[PDB]
DNA sequence: CCTACCGATAAGCAGACGATCCTCTCGAACCACGGACTCC
DNA sequence: GGAGTCCGTGGAAGCTATCAGCAGTGCTTATCGGTAGG
RNA sequence: UCGAGAGGA
């Protein structure tokens, strides 16, 4: 109720980022880019935003933070930079 | 074309939550209603020019919120309000769980 | 959106409370009367009088009007105005719910038949739940069909002590159609002899009822203090519903072509209105009861004509009246067909093809649907030049545009416009342009029956109208082509589009999670002909295994 | 031991013909028929007439018999399912939508 | 669209509550024990036009000094002309009621230099009463006890007619000169 | 009568700025709007406080849109009236019918009837006065007035006071 | 029906199989909590074969003359020879290996070796073969300890829930098990050097090689799971050729299968077709 | 050894559900009173 | 100087001629042997 | 548009 949110220590979610999460950090970073959002890593003649957005996510340069619901309604906000890319 | 439930159930299935909304609203239905606060129903009365917003029933103008959803759930809970059932869409949470 | 800017806050419906309509707040929430029972003319001259239809609600021919707030057709969404019922009656689908109340609860003074002081009570009403709570108080309120005043002999000593009001005897009640009737027992060598008495428990007995039913009544029995309060089961006030849930259609000009619930809310005026004077002038009483139950049946069949097993309600010509149950009802009805399923734009559908030079993920779209379909590019300094160069080439040189929208919502569509040569396009415009190769799409083959059926599928744009596809990708989709026709639908955003080439491509779904095997094989000439080949017996000379070697994509260049 | 045979059952019409479907998918609906407290069906009555919103619920069959019900009963759907964010026409809490992102001033400075 | 601080929960449509008094019945959003943007209940915060005065000239003082950081990579009448120009740099000439309040409050000022503010609110806020009495009290003018008693009728049983008359002499005192 | 009250807003703002100035911007759109507003809720919002360390959290990048939804938690000055509450303020605006008070932000009129019956109106004298003897109510002239019903009336509250009472009148 | 009863059925953040409302179904997916795409039918060699040929192949023995390694597998197999502490290990490794094949056949009671399991171990030594080009002929760069405690400390490297308590450790332990059964079956101090020939620089790229797999192999979070087996059920039962037949030569005559017994099994159903109980 | 009561198993009898998508074409609605206007 | 066919306006139909379910046991209501306490 | 009928992988 008094905000729950788990705080960046003790943590019980997989350091990996899930595809889903992959495939919405990407999605979205390439819909902003699309949208004439600022970015951070140096291009490489790039013409398509999601070629943009996969490049991004090679030098970690993504502001963004996950906010990983639990079913109890806590959550813990994951960094991009934290997430680790196996997959 | 059909984006029936065979079809839902798939992108379900996948995980693509945003395709099938985007299937489900920007490619179909897609309407933009003023809900009051206060009660959850539809009875707000709203201008877009001389900004008398006020839901008849409750005198508020301040606690009333515009929402995206189908064209089709808008009807539903129209025809819900026409057999005496009051849907009261609540954009506040109230029960955790 | 449904077109234009507003100052109110737009925010996720994170829940959604259920209850009934109050006839108090259905009379405050209200903005018609709905006097004249008439559908169309100001007074049988020209636009819909002030009784039904646009008093003071939703708009109609070309007008924007709606109560002063205008909006139009496109923005408008109606509104609820209200119907006094001469006489108040009862819900079709609460009429169980009505009736097990009244088999629960006494009547007389308007409290519970059985109470806490009862073992088998405290053992019912142990249970915080709902409808499961009511299971027990309704099998158990069935029997000792009597009220109670002193009852505690085994907690308290002998005496006993007063707890209740009036001990009435509670009647039997059973279906008789719309109306239910009790059953009073007495016959103890007194009157009636030994048949019991019958008598006829009209709405207003019913509501007074549950009027008295105490608050307390409401939580035993799966009731809530302002959201279903048992009264609310009986109408006195009913909703009429906007032209939006029951559109005139307009035939031609100098016509009607009305929905078939604005003749049905007629049919209920028309029951009301003589009610309305037939208890305001003489009443003959055994006559207003003949005319009270065809307007309880009328408000009944509005809501249900599936309906009961002894009614059914018709309107001539022969066939019958579609209620707002039937409307609502499932398979194609506003929940499968509408809400949970619906008909979608950016869809293409042609007889598939089968083809040996397309890739795995590869779909062969015919020119003419690439020209027809059009994705959404938002102007940036990585297209500028290509979105130009698309605009220019017009709806007919195939890789070109149909309309662009402005920095404000402006469509210009170059099929018509007198600027389609001209246009500088800005930034942050939108070009809904022309389907371009190697866009990721869905391609869906029904019935979907599992995961796979439905995948992203690279676009090659390829003359003669057709579905072409690779032919190991027959497997997941299960057919052949034998006539068979597929669906399509071409994503509208950059993300949508990140959620099919990073989720549901044809190679990302190359294994079976159903089985744990692959769900694509080698099939037919590329099977049959792997037998013949790979053998001791069968060797390729010098002419041929160059060709061999230079038809592989991704060769070393090594022999 | 009734789960157990369940399975058991379940199973064996797959293995009749066409091998085959791994476990985890038998042992789940074995398992949600299961963990409710006995034996559940999968019919209008039986998993329909559960724990559930009703918007969830009224999508299969009992529509407007459950809407009703809905309403009699005061019931406040949870608007945390599969169905209810269909009917309502928002991204539902399904694989991609089952997790929030925000954008950080602390990192967006950092990266220039 | 702002509607926040004190929020939760509208059940259906409700009474209205009562009308906004010199009672203490202030409105159904300043109580006298609210809640902070930190998490704590702090009491409700009134200020008298003097106090007002110098956290609004607080405010855009402090606003300029940051606004101007990032741009690199006493006496009557000369107080009204001084605020009119930091106004103007500060904010925009769309805020009209800025700067109309700005007018009104250091003409009507009981108190002027910080110096004596800190004995006045030291003074008022300690007596025990309701913070809104304090706005008024420090704001308002008031010679006699009995014309402190029914400008701020709020007080009449709140506090004594002789120990409220020993807190207006100080303020008399207190005052500063224009 | 002046109220520091720590309200919030909630903010959509576009993905184009999301640039290092972007801390800045926000609490710039946040002053543009709530700065100089007036809400029956809270009343006048008259100047927005500590433009400096402003908690602003982190915006929801929102379902289908790029955009980023902050809540602005912030602190500012209300000046929120009651019915009752007694104020003294500037007389603007003079004609036969009564007289506007200037209290800060807010306009409160006074009628014939809501001011003494041993006054009246004075047509013949520039600017328009309302005399009695030595006292007199013009272009100028300071007076307290006791709050007898307040107006809410769009983003611009007015009141309907009184000056007709002991320890009332001018100032 | 089956899609719509699993509907809100989902995998997790907490490695939990819960749905909309919250409910546990399953603490871990399908009991391992593996993406079922991820999987291969392997087999366990401790259950199967004779205990002559599993003492022969696994069990290490330093304090013999004729049951120790030679030293043309090993690089110091000369003086690993006679060692009490170093066999204490060895008597601890065929410990624990003694122990699988008896909970393995309490388990596995039909006999059955090919079981569906994560990571492909039969490839990645058969990749290292050609990866590092390892000769049968020159003996490993490893030694016993290095062998025995790197397996032991894979083990630990393999979550799949998170956690800190005595449940989620139990729960973690329960998770692997049988996988961690194939592990010791496969990656046995004898087996190791007598049938793969494994280096030390091999091997250790061996022991990250199957972790980097296993950990790939975790189930994702939003994965429809419920909506995935509902239809991977409801789609086989489309092409069920065969209704009240089979079997050929056991029992003669009718027995409910295909879709008519399936009808029995969703409707719960208290009607006969075929109740036929077995004696034993 | 009876009767105030309490659970046992039959004889009636009651209401909403059954592949996904797709495409094409045919023919609508009639007995009596009260009295309106245009059209012949 | 009276008709011609017109079309709004009211109009629910009535006495026929014959009926658990692709499932199964659906749920509510009458008859019925026996317990043991006064 | 509604309703009935017809056809297809
Ligand atoms: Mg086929
Ligand atoms: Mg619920
Ligand atoms: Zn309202
Ligand atoms: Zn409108
Ligand atoms: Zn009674």
């Amino acid at each position: 109720l008094k905000e729950k949110a788990i705080p960046k220590d003790q943590r019980a979610t997989t350091p990996y980022m899930t595809k889903y999460e992959r495939a919405r950090i990407l999605g979205t970073r390439a819909l902003q880019i699309s949208m004439n959002a600022p970015v951070f890593v140096d291009l490489e003649g790039e013409t398509d935003p999601l070629r943009i957005a996969m490049k991004e996510l090679a030098e970690k340069k993504i502001p963004l933070v996950i906010r990983r619901y639990l079913p109890d309604g806590s959550f813990e906000d994951w960094s991009v930079e934290e997430l680790i890319v196996d997959l | 074309l059909r984006f029936g439930e065979m079809e839902r159930d798939c992108m379900i299935a996948h995980g693509a939550a945003s395709f099938l909304k985007e299937r489900l609203m920007e490619a179909s239905d897609a309407f933009r209603v003023h809900i009051c606060g206060i009660c959850g129903l539809m009875t707000v009365i709203a201008k877009l020019n001389h900004n008398q917003f006020e839901c008849k029933g409750c005198d508020n103008k301040i606690d009333i919120y515009q929402i995206h959803i189908p064209y089709a759930a808008k009807l539903l809970f129209q025809e819900l309000m026409a057999m005496n059932i009051t849907p009261r869409l609540y954009t506040d949470r109230s029960r955790d769980f | 959106v449904g077109q234009q800017y507003s100052s109110a806050p737009l925010r996720t419906v994170k829940e959604v409370q259920f209850g009934l309509f109050s006839p108090e707040e259905v009379r405050a929430i209200s903005v018609a009367k709905i006097r004249f029972p008439e559908t169309m003319d100001e007074t049988q001259t020209r636009a819909k009088i002030g009784g039904l239809n646009d008093p003071r609600l939703g708009s109609i021919d070309r007008n924007l009007k709606c109560q002063t707030c205008q909006e139009g057709m496109n923005e408008c969404p109606g509104h609820f105005g209200h119907i006094d019922l001469a006489k108040p009656v009862f819900h079709v689908g609460f009429i169980a719910k009505i009736k097990k109340v009244c088999e629960c609860v006494c009547m007389h003074c308007g409290k519970l038949l059985l109470d806490e002081h009862n073992e088998l009570m405290r053992q019912a009403l142990a249970i915080k739940d709902s409808k499961k709570r009511f299971a027990a108080i309704w099998t158990l309120c069935k029997t000792k069909m009597v009220c109670e005043t002193d009852v505690p002999s085994e907690d308290d000593p002998t005496q006993l002590v007063s707890r209740g009001g009036c001990g009435n005897t509670q009647p039997t009640i059973r279906k008789d159609g719309l109306k239910l009737v009790g059953s009073w027992k007495k016959d103890r060598a007194t009157g009636d002899a030994d048949e019991p008495e019958l008598r006829v428990l009209s709405t207003e007995e019913i509501l007074n009822i549950f009027k008295h039913i105490s608050v307390k009544d409401f939580t035993s029995l799966g009731f809530n203090e302002v959201f279903s309060r048992p009264e609310w089961m009986i109408l006195t006030c009913l909703p009429v519903p906007p032209p939006p849930v029951r559109p005139s259609i307009s035939f031609n000009e100098s016509q009607r072509g009305e929905d078939d619930l604005t003749f049905k809310l007629a049919d209920i005026l028309k029951a009301n209105i003589s009610l309305e004077t037939l208890e305001h002038n003489g009443a003959p009483h055994h006559a207003i009861e003949e005319a009270e139950s065809l307007l309880q049946f009328h408000v009944a069949t509005y809501m249900d004509n599936d309906i009961a097993g002894q009614p059914q309600a018709l309107q001539k010509s022969g066939r019958p009246v579609k209620s707002i149950r039937a409307r609502l009802k499932g398979k194609e009805g506003r929940i499968r067909g509408n809400l949970m399923g619906k008909r979608v734009d950016f869809s293409a559908r042609t007889v598939i093809s089968g083809d040996p030079n397309l890739e795995l993920d590869q779909v062969g779209v015919p020119k003419s649907i690439a020209k027809t379909l059009t994705y959404p590019e938002v102007v940036t300094p990585y297209n500028i030049d290509r979105l130009t160069q698309l605009v220019r080439n017009g709806p007919n040189e195939h890789p070109g545009a149909k309309y662009v929208i402005r920095d404000s919502g402006d469509r210009i569509d170059l099929r018509y416009s007198k600027r389609a040569g001209d246009i500088q396009l800005q930034y942050g415009w939108k070009v809904e342009r022309h389907i371009m190769d190697n866009d990721p799409v869905l391609f869906n083959r029904q019935p979907s029956l599992h995961k796979m059926s439905m995948m992203a599928h690279r676009v090659k744009v390829i003359p003669y109208s057709t579905f072409r596809l690779n032919l190991s990708v027959t497997s997941p989709y299960n057919a052949d082509f034998d006539g068979d026709e597929m669906n399509l639908h071409v994503p509208q955003s950059e993300e949508t589009r990140a959620e099919l080439s990073q989720l549901c491509a044809v190679p990302l779904q190359i294994v079976s999670p159903q089985s744990n095997k692959p769900c694509m094989g080698i099939v037919q000439d590329t099977l049959c002909g792997i037998r013949k080949l790979t053998l001791r017996d069968t060797f390729i000379e010098l002419d041929q295994v160059l060709n061999m070697l230079y038809w592989v994509p991704d060769w070393d260049g090594v022999i | 031991a009734g789960r157990a045979a369940l399975y058991k059952e379940v199973y064996n019409v797959i293995a009749s013909d066409g091998s085959y479907v791994n476990y985890r998918h038998m042992a789940l609906l074995v398992d949600v028929m299961t963990t409710q407290g006995g034996l559940t069906s999968v019919t209008r009555h039986g998993f329909n007439r559960s724990n559930t919103g009703a918007l969830m619920r009224c999508s299969f069959e009992e529509t407007v018999e459950i809407l009703f019900e809905a309403g009699a009963s005061a019931e406040l759907d949870d608007c945390r399912g599969v169905s209810e964010n269909v009917i309502l026409g928002q991204m539902a809490p399904i694989g991609t939508g089952a997790f929030d992102v925000m954008i950080d001033e602390e990192s967006l400075v950092k990266y220039m | 669209s702002t509607s926040t601080f004190q929020t939760r929960r509208r059940r259906l449509k409700k009474v209205e509550e009562e009308e906004n008094a010199a009672t203490l019945q202030l409105g159904q959003e300043f109580q006298l024990k609210q809640i902070n943007h930190q998490g704590e209940e702090e009491e409700l915060i009134a200020l008298n036009l003097s106090e007002a005065r110098l956290v609004i000239k607080e405010a855009l003082v402090e606003r300029r000094r940051a606004f101007k950081r990032s741009q690199k990579k006493e006496t009557r009448e000369k107080e009204l002309e001084s605020i009119d120009v930091l106004l103007e740099q500060t904010t925009g000439g769309n805020n009209k009621d800025l700067k109309n309040t700005m007018q009104y409050l250091t003409n009507f000022s009981r108190f002027r230099d910080q110096e004596t503010v800190g004995a006045v609110i030291q003074l008022l806020k300690s007596t025990g009463l309701h913070p809104f009495e304090v706005a008024q009290l420090g704001s308002l003018a008031c010679d006699t006890a009995d014309e402190a008693k029914t400008l701020i009728p709020s007080l009449n049983n709140k506090i004594s007619d002789d120990e409220l008359e020993r807190i207006l002499k100080e303020l008399s005192n207190l005052e500063t000169l224009y | 009568m002046f109220f520091i009250k720590d309200l919030s807003l909630n903010i959509t703002l576009h993905p184009s700025f999301f640039g290092p100035r972007m801390k800045q911007y926000l609490k710039t759109k946040l002053l543009e709007e709530v700065e100089g507003s007036c809400t029956g809720k809270f009343g006048y919002i008259l100047c927005v406080l500590d433009y400096d360390n402003i908690d602003i959290q982190r915006g929801r990048i929102l379902p289908t849109d790029g955009s980023a939804e902050f809540n602005v938690k912030y602190r500012a000055v209300v000046f929120k009236p009651f019915k009752g509450e007694v104020v003294d303020g500037t007389v603007v605006s003079c004609s036969q019918h009564g007289f506007e008070v200037q209290v800060g932000p807010m306009k409160v009129f006074v009628t014939k009837h809501l001011m003494p019956q041993d006054l009246t109106f004075n047509a013949g004298s520039n600017p328009p006065s309302y005399q009695s003897s030595e006292d007199v109510i013009t272009i100028k002239s300071r007076i307290r007035v006791k709050i007898e019903g307040c107006i809410s009336q769009v983003s611009s509250i007015h009141a309907i006071g009184s000056i007709k009472e002991d320890y009332l009148g001018a100032i | 029906r089956l899609v719509k009863a699993l509907e809100d059925i989902m995998v997790h953040y907490d490695n939990t199989t819960r749905n909309s409302l919250g409910n546990v179904i399953q603490f871990i997916y399908g009991e391992d909590g593996m993406d079922a795409a991820h999987i291969e039918k392997q087999s366990l060699d401790t259950i199967g074969g004779s205990d002559a040929a599993f003492e022969k192949r696994y069990r290490v023995d330093l304090l013999n003359t004729d049951h120790t390694l030679d030293p043309s597998l090993l690089e110091s197999g000369s003086e690993i020879l006679g060692d009490l502490k170093l066999q204490v290990l060895l008597d601890e490794e065929y410990k624990q290996l003694v122990k699988d094949r008896k909970f393995l056949r309490e388990v596995f009671v039909d006999g059955e070796a090919n079981w569906p399991l994560p990571v492909n171990i039969r490839r990645i030594i058969q990749n290292a073969q050609q990866t590092f080009h390892i000769d049968h002929t020159k003996p490993s760069d490893l030694t016993i300890k290095d062998i025995v405690l790197g397996v032991k400390d894979l083990q630990e490297n393999l979550l799949v829930l998170r956690g800190k308590n005595e449940i989620i450790q139990n729960a973690q332990r329960d998770a692997v098990t049988l996988f961690c059964c194939l592990l010791r079956s496969r990656l046995a101090t004898r087996r190791v050097l007598q049938e793969y020939r494994l280096t030390k620089q091999a091997f250790d790229w061996v022991l990250s090689n199957i972790e980097a797999q296993f950990l790939r192999s975790v189930v994702h979070p939003g994965e429809m799971v419920g909506v995935l087996a509902a239809q991977s059920i409801g789609e086989p039962a489309t092409q069920m050729t065969l209704n009240t037949f089979h079997f050929a030569g056991v029992a003669s005559k009718k027995v409910t299968s295909g879709v008519p017994r399936l009808k029995e099994i969703l409707n719960v159903a208290k009607n006969m077709k075929t109740p036929s109980l077995t004696v034993y």
